[PDB]
């Protein structure tokens, strides 16, 4: 099921700046005029995950957004005493339970368009409250893909 | 910082020189839809239900270059998120890699990825050096293949290198089979990963296999539990040590081959008599499949039994041996003095792909 | 006369040696009230609305010994109405049956049922021999599981045995589902038996599935009617051949597994190159789920397409293949010369349950 | 799996007469009273393979038998212009598809007894129809063992 | 008719005097179960997966007499189907066979096999005579060993005989190795026979090895296909001529030895100056490993380059040289006048085993 909402070119450009150039840490997307996904906030490369959570919620408790984040965490391979830094890109659909049905429908039905436009994302995360968006929750999901 | 890429049959390890561990470790697989045009690594693995999965490296040898390029593309742009044209690249290769493959690899790095410099190193030699030795024999066992590689003063002895097409992946399959016999059924690829996880966490090598079998029959002391993702707890018994036994007894898998201890012995015997003593006294374990608890002791025991009685036997199992190859490459490539050892793009343009044989060997 | 008991996952077949067919065929199930302490076979099935039903054999392997003893008790005393202590007993087992299970079976026969003698035979080997062959591959498909079992000179090749946890019961469920899509609703267990009956009477395997689908869309020529017990007549169309298609395409059931033709092929490929020719030329179908009209032709077609072009392909579908395993056991156990082959109670008392491995394998 | 059917001494004697003494070309065995394998037909040393096929089938389309044959064929060693005569003993299990299940079971389950009694046979052949028992088919099987 | 038995390291050839070719050719191996008490020849080879295989002849010398007796037993009773007590027997031996071995052979024929008469002939001398010469040098290369044997007026010159422990079997192993490098994996013994077959059908000796390597790199004109028993077609390229190159360059196998051309030259140089001219002009190739296309030309070229410029070089490669030794023995033993040359049982009883030195040399 699709809404027909399109993805702006800037979204793709910003995505490449994060994935390939490592220029930015994360980006927040929003749907402009119910017609097109566009870039709302771009954070510098040194930005932390807490800032990401603040930014994605900054527009209010009923507002929906998408968030892309280049997440870094430590991974210890079984049998090796050495922890290596892993980086994985995830894309989050933020649709708080407090959001109105129209907004929820709009964002959920537009998410696939964004996914298809951003090739190479490792994990797609659905979040409706902070328990699902927390660092711990996200990290757990990302690790689940870690090749043992 | 230089990029270091260890090309394994089943796993690709990649990161930046100077790091203590690879940044990225992922399956070396390319998937295509049965009915993006292609998926690589973890992504391919996560979609395995709808994809045909292929390994571009078979038993240490690249057999599919198109797919290998995709793996490297995925390594540089998706996993490491770097432009290869900005970084020298150290690549590892298996022992007995054909010259043509080496040249093809060199060609692709300079012409397709436009790297400014590159170096190729033999996996077993890196592992040996990482242990502070220049002379010894390496038992390298990864996901897809096991090699015994005698090395004398830094030179691998090709005539004495032996290959066993049995390694981690085969053991995972074997474990799946014997768990099924116990009543646990793992039939899906996703489930296979679970079994891999069980294998890596719970399996071990028995010092005496027969005695251990007897113990397992008479007591539950060897049993361990594993919680599945769905919350179900399963109990694993003698499968814990039967699985890796296949390395010592390939007949468990129906293979008419010598086990890794015999293969090691046979490799030593193929060498000159004057260096055998050094090889016995310097057997280095390397690779993920060598991480089984007890394997070093078992090897020690088995080789002692095979070797002349006067021979000193020493098995070396570094703690970091899971990534010994990569770590060796990482350290080497991080040295400021190593910069002179690279094949430069200029040298490649002048001499062609054959330059790799002069500069790296 | 010796008793012959074929232990199937879904069905138990039992009778007297020398007979042409089993005397008793019943579900291998034990039922207990949700809120006699237990019911077995048809009785359990008839009370399924108020009972919790369990299968003591799962995919050919006994997983519940208490219930299995009840099944055997029911077999000897209720179905055959004989004292087992007066009769030698031949039991069949699935391929890859654990040694421990074999021993447990042996123990229960001698210690619980006090049989004077017993023998265990592998289901697939019996079927092969019943066809006059000692070398071939058996596709054994019963109610609960399908196996491909390569056999060379009378010996099963365990490394090359493959299992598909898809068989008759799954197909019945599948048929129920697709009939529901047509507007027929079968929701009760009793109704499930009706569907089973529909499946066994009306379903068939299409030579070309796509072509048959096209025919079904353009004409009613493939439609058949079935009168329900209440007198209502239902019409079955493309469900007739969609149902057994699931054997060739397990994806119809959402399973990520190869179909029976591919599984057979894969089993052959796991064998030594020198015997493959014999296996291709001697593929024997066995079990109730192989009774579909057209299945032999379809197998022939599919294997021919997979095998090298020079390979002779022969599919053998004996008419009696529904009970081939039991019949083979019946004949064997009826021979006067076979009497020397039994494990006697005396031998068991001397050697314990492990005697089964020496005398029967 | 074994039926318990025994092998008569005459079978062993006849086998030695063929293998060592070259007195006979082939022998056909049958199971007598479902209890013992015995000799049915012994053919002279000059007998041909066609006669063997006739003899093994002579008792009807549903009858099973065993056949031992000292098979002669020409072998050309690679690189040598000279064809040498090779002789190999084979033992055939003849169980036609038209045979009843009881007979099939009896003969297939007794074959191993015969094999064990006749030491030195080069090839064991399973045949259910003429396509499997033909001279061409048998020769092909025998050649497959020819050391290059 | 007398029996003729050529005792090769890897192959036994046997038949009746007067025949144009041996009746039986089989591996000279004895197998015993790892866990009949023993198997010989093709039978042993067919069961190699479960047997320990041994060669009673190593590089032309009998090292295991128990097993050798089994080979002979198998030759007389199983392959030729004759009673040795009824037939005189001609046996061949390698050059430099110890006197003790000759005597032991004589003892076993008369005392164990009760032959009425016997004769022993040197393999290289038979081959030379079969070519119509009494003076020359024979390059005898079989399965297990290569010899250069200078012969003057019918007498081998022991001081000038040279041995190269490299022959057909080693080449087969080598081919396996280099095919593996190409991506074909042959790991089983059965597969080894396939490789042997590939070697014998497709391999050849290049006149100029370097030039041929260049051609192979620039064109596919040298590539040949081989259909495996399973129907798969593989392509063989520069392996075709790299494999037999090992005869001229033993370093390909890691051996520190001279190639067959140098060895031949060195053998000639060990002879008196007055007979060297005759040896250069009469070099006879013999044995299966000399059947490679191009080998005669290559030898001609290489010896011409090594020999003085004024020396006439002639390489003789009879078409029947695969079995030249046996054929020579067959013809000799078929002559009515040869009957007086036999060691009779009576002579043996009078003089003991040492009679072989007087009657045959």
């Amino acid at each position: 099921m699709a809404s027909g909402v399109t993805v702006s070119d800037v979204c793709k450009t910003t995505y490449e700046e994060i994935k390939k150039d490592k220029k930015h840490r994360y980006v927040i997307f929003y749907i402009r005029d119910e017609k097109q996904i566009d870039v709302e906030t771009v954070a510098d490369r040194n930005a932390e995950y807490d800032q990401f959570l603040e930014d994605i919620q900054k527009c209010g408790p009923g507002e929906c957004r998408y968030g892309l984040f280049d997440f870094e965490y430590m991974h210890q391979c079984q049998g090796t005493s050495e922890s290596s830094k892993k980086q994985k890109l995830f894309l989050m659909s933020w649709c708080p339970d407090t959001a109105k049905v129209k907004k929820k429908m709009l964002y959920s039905s537009s998410f696939d368009a964004l996914k298809k436009s951003l090739v190479g994302v490792q994990k797609y995360i659905q979040a409706t409250d902070l328990s699902e968006a927390s660092r711990e929750a996200v990290e757990e999901k990302l690790r689940a893909t870690d090749r043992q | 910082a230089a990029l270091v890429v260890d090309n394994g049959s089943g796993m690709c390890k990649a990161g930046f020189a100077g790091d203590d561990a690879p940044r990225a470790v992922f399956p070396s697989i390319v998937g295509r839809p049965r009915h993006k045009d292609s998926y690589v690594g973890d992504e391919a693995q996560s979609k395995r239900g709808i994809l045909t999965l292929k390994y571009p490296i078979e038993h240490g040898i690249v057999t599919n270059w198109d797919d290998m390029e995709k793996i490297w593309h995925h390594t540089f742009y998706n996993e490491l998120r770097v432009a290869p044209e900005e970084h020298p690249v150290l690549l590892t290769e298996a022992p007995l890699n054909p010259k043509a493959n080496r040249e093809k690899m060199t060609q692709i790095m300079f012409e397709t990825f436009n790297t400014p410099a590159m170096y190729v190193a033999i996996q077993a030699v890196l592992s040996l050096y990482a242990s502070g030795r220049t002379t010894g024999i390496v038992l390298d066992s990864g996901d897809g293949v096991s090699h015994t590689v005698p090395i004398y003063e830094g030179y691998a002895l090709p005539h004495a290198i032996l290959r066993l097409d049995l390694a981690g992946r085969d053991l995972t399959d074997y474990l799946m089979k014997i768990l099924t016999e116990r009543g646990y059924s793992f039939t899906t690829t996703a489930e296979r990963e679970i079994v891999r996880d069980i294998k890596e966490k719970l399996c071990y090598v028995a010092l005496d296999f027969e005695q251990e079998m007897a113990t397992a029959a008479s007591s539950s002391s060897l049993e361990k539990s594993y919680e599945l993702p769905d919350g179900q707890v399963i109990t694993i018994g003698n499968e814990r040590f039967r699985c890796p036994e296949a390395l010592f007894q390939p007949s468990f898998l129906g293979m008419e081959a010598c086990g890794i201890h015999e293969t090691t012995y046979n490799s030593i015997m193929k060498c000159d008599v004057d260096i055998r003593k050094d090889l016995y006294a310097n057997t280095v374990l390397s690779g993920g499949t060598t991480m089984y608890p007890g394997i070093a002791d078992r090897m020690q025991k088995e080789i002692t039994a095979l070797a002349p009685s006067t021979m000193k036997i020493k098995i070396i199992a570094p703690p970091e041996r899971k990534y010994s190859v990569w770590i060796g490459g990482s350290i080497l490539a991080s040295l400021s003095t190593f910069q002179q050892m690279w094949i430069s793009k200029q040298e490649y343009d002048e001499s062609g792909p054959s330059i790799v044989h002069r500069k790296c060997f």
